[PDB]
């Protein structure tokens, strides 16, 4: 919400997360990590 | 002889069976290529 208290700390928590990695480390988590189809997996299968 | 009708059927065949066993053997090179691709696991790296 405009003018909020929340403001500035959440602003610089995304900042944080994102400079830790752990922003792309939660999207690997859901996208690929969890995921069903392993892309590069299923090059790296030499038995097909 | 010279047939020209039954000729071209010859010559379309003999090409139709060119191709065949051009895929079987080289599909058959595939098979014994991966067949040796697969490595045992000899290694934890491996798993």
């Amino acid at each position: 919400p405009k003018g909020s208290s929340l403001g500035t700390p959440v602003n610089l928590a995304v900042l944080k997360l994102s400079e830790q990695g752990l922003l792309d480390k939660l999207k690997n988590k859901w996208w690929y990590d969890k995921g069903e189809c392993g892309a590069k997996d299923s090059g790296s299968k030499e038995k097909t | 002889p010279r047939s020209l009708s039954g000729r071209i059927v010859g010559g379309v065949w003999w090409f139709f069976t060119l191709i065949i066993i051009s895929s079987y053997t080289a599909n058959l090179a595939a098979f014994l290529t991966v067949e040796r691709m697969v490595s045992p696991i000899e290694s934890a790296e491996d798993l």
